[PDB]
């Protein structure tokens, strides 16, 4: 479980995202396609060339998800509690798949911000993204 | 495959005994029991709704024979999977889109259905080698992926 | 997370074990050790030849722990809590070791009953591993 | 190790950038602090209490800093990385016992520390491409254990 601090660094790393979100989703969806190719297996519709407009806001809606989950940080199971179904029902998307998204998220971050990408600060966020992650593959079986 | 002469041969003596039919019918069945969201690639099976649903569909059956009877043919390509599982690679991938990841869940529970069938029979240093050949028949079936 | 079914189902298949899950825990780790070398590390302290004492009681002492544990399926978290500080800041065991354990505990069960193991009785000891897996790794960080 | 040429110039472009001293140094610290279960294997380098007193600690930092060392001449043999190691994986396994999935976090810690140091210049091709190299050189330091 997250901690107070582990929230307040949470809550202070999303904060300097702000509305570079969607941009930074973007390219986390991006390193995750390049680096792990099997994580394409789920995306065969879409057009994943770099640069790709259907990247782009796939990228806006993850990043808006966890966004809004950090704005619920205290309650994330019932927050998120609609893209958990969808992620075991309907997509099926299988866990593993979760740690390298996270993994590319956190690269992210890193590339972006410099002043507070720090020890403590990634730490937090690795546990963040960690418990996002279980809440989205709770209701797998 | 890093594989011993003592160990290639105990994968091998156990396999002959194998009635494939009924395994590789098994082995499929449980992927998409305890696994459930594997069943996302099966959907043109029919009715998957319950564990008797899914041991009882022949389309599911019939397509864990396909699967076992390839296994079979690893078995004797074993210093050369690669090539074998190549064709093979490249379909999964290109085709049929499915997660590599899916080929190590086969894995488990193949050797799962296996100390079911031979019981005692079965030994830890049997288990050990099947281990070490169905992870290899997983990075064969992954490594043409793009 | 645990159905009610999946609770009748731990319930029986772990009623027949009964007096063996020692047998049967010794058998699992001799296995986990054989076909995964790696988690050998973390018993440097031991003999793990074949029929080791040690390896013995260990699979004794971990069995008795998921009999506490099946008795116990509604309250699992506060029942291994002691387990989980003990795995958490003292022994410290990397995660993935687990999902080794867990898997050779089946592979071991079935081997054992043959009759039990039908295709919804793997599913849910397998869920009900990976419980008690979640539960002791869940106060590493 | 599938290494295209590219792959295998942007690797050793980015790394002539390096300050290894320091680099090391953080990325051991980091695996210390994101993984505290990780301290286990350094109980004898003092206070790892809090992140401060890791990452300034001197043991650490002297440590970090031979680990790289190893990396860095790991890059100069991409194509015999298991025989690079080999003394290295007989250590961590016979004498260290250290479990090779602290390899692994170690490996996307660092990925996680060069992209910290260079920004948008780490970009996602070549991230890509170091991803395949800590992976081969997290597997070539698991391959003696036994
Ligand atoms: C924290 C991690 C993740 C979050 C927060 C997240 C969130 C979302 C959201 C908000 C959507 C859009 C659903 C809608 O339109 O109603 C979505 C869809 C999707 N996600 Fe996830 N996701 C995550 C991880 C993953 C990963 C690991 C995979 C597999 C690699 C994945 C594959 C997909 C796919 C294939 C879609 C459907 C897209 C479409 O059909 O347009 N997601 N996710
Ligand atoms: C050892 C592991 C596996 C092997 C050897 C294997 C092999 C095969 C073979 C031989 C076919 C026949 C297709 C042809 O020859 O034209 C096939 C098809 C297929 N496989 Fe795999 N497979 C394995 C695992 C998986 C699993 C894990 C999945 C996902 C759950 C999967 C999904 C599929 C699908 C969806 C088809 C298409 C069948 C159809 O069109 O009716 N396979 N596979
Ligand atoms: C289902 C999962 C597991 C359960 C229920 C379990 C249970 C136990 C129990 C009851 C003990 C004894 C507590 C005591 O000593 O009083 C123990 C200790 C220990 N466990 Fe586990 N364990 C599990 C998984 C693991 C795995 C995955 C590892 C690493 C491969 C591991 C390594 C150890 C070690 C090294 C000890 C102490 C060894 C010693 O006595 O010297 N355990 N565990
Ligand atoms: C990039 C991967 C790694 C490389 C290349 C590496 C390399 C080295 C080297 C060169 C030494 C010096 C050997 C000696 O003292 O004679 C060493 C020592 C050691 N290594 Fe690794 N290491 C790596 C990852 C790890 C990590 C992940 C762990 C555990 C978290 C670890 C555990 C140790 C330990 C416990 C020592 C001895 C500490 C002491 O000086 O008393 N290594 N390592």
């Amino acid at each position: 479980v997250l901690s107070p601090a582990d929230k307040t660094n949470v809550k202070a790393a999303w904060g300097k995202v702000g509305a570079h979100a969607g941009e930074y989703g973007a390219e986390a969806l991006e390193r995750m396609f390049l680096s792990f190719p099997t994580t394409k297996t789920y995306f065969p519709h879409f057009d994943l060339s770099h640069g790709s407009a259907q990247v782009k806001g796939h990228g806006k809606k993850v990043a808006d998800a966890l966004t809004n989950a950090v704005a619920h940080v205290d309650d994330m199971p019932n927050a998120l509690s609609a893209l958990s179904d969808l992620h075991a029902h309907k997509l099926r998307v299988d866990p593993v798949n979760f740690k390298l998204l996270s993994h590319c998220l956190l690269v992210t971050l890193a590339a972006h911000l410099p002043a507070e990408f720090t020890p403590a600060v990634h730490a937090s966020l690795d546990k963040f993204l960690a418990s996002v992650s279980t809440v989205l593959t709770s209701k797998y079986r | 495959m890093h594989l011993t002469p003592e160990e290639k041969s105990a994968v091998t003596a156990l396999w002959g005994k194998v009635n494939v039919d009924e395994v590789g019918g098994e082995a499929l069945g449980r992927l998409l029991v305890v696994y459930p969201w594997t069943q996302r690639f099966f959907e043109s099976f029919g009715d998957l709704s319950t564990p008797d649903a899914v041991m009882g569909n022949p389309k599911v059956k019939a397509h864990g024979k396909k699967v076992l009877g390839a296994f079979s043919d690893g078995l004797a390509h074993l210093d050369n999977l690669k090539g074998t599982f190549a064709t093979l690679s490249e379909l999964h991938c290109d085709k049929l889109a499915v997660d590599p990841e899916n080929f190590r869940l086969l894995g488990n529970v193949l050797v799962c259905v296996l100390a079911h069938h031979f019981g005692k029979e079965f030994t830890p240093p049997v288990q050990a080698a099947y281990q070490k050949v169905v992870a290899g028949v997983a990075n064969a079936l992954a490594h043409k992926y793009h």
